[PDB]
């Protein structure tokens, strides 16, 4: 069930994006307020909690990051792919998965803030396909699926 | 960071921090 984990990743990332944006309002991108009590939704919400903590602790790194994301978004795929590949060249663990989720969230948010609309689906596809082709889905399957993140 | 590979390795470090705290 590697392919099962890969398909689940879409809903996990969508729920993560929704809840991270929602709690960032409790302190904007309309596209992140739509289209979500399933297992994967709950996993996304939990991961969004820990990701918000991390985004506050590493704000400057995540902002500096986006200097390589062109303001037109013409290199979105290149930027995402290269950064995530460097992220996982040294191995896989749950923390690094959560970091990838937060990276995708900030990329999707920033491309909207630069005036490119309707791109959240593509960042979701970026995340799903990367996790599939970089053995992240197989790893998560080997630890019991996305549901194992609830521990 | 300065380059995108540097950025990815910094994210690896942050992910290891997450893995150790959660
Ligand atoms: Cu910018």
């Amino acid at each position: 069930s590697e392919e099962q984990v890969a398909q689940d990743t879409e809903e996990v990332f969508r729920s993560y994006v929704f809840y991270r944006h929602q709690q960032e309002q409790e302190a904007a991108d309309p596209e992140m307020v739509t289209l979500p009590s399933s297992t994967m939704g709950q996993v996304g919400r939990q991961l969004a909690i820990i990701g918000d903590d991390i985004n506050r602790r590493y704000d400057s790194e995540f902002q500096t990051m986006l200097q390589h994301l062109q303001p037109t978004a013409e290199n979105a795929y290149e930027y995402f792919t290269k950064i995530a590949t460097s992220l996982f060249e040294s191995g896989i663990n749950w923390g690094r998965v959560v970091a990838l989720l937060g990276f995708g969230y900030r990329l999707a948010l920033h491309v909207y803030q630069h005036g490119l609309t309707g791109f959240l689906g593509q960042v979701t596809r970026f995340v799903v396909d990367f996790m599939l082709h970089h053995s992240i889905a197989r790893w998560i399957a080997q630890r019991g699926g996305w549901v194992a993140a609830l521990n | 960071s300065s380059t995108m590979g540097q950025v990815g390795r910094q994210l690896a470090i942050i992910g290891d921090d997450i893995n150790r705290r959660y």
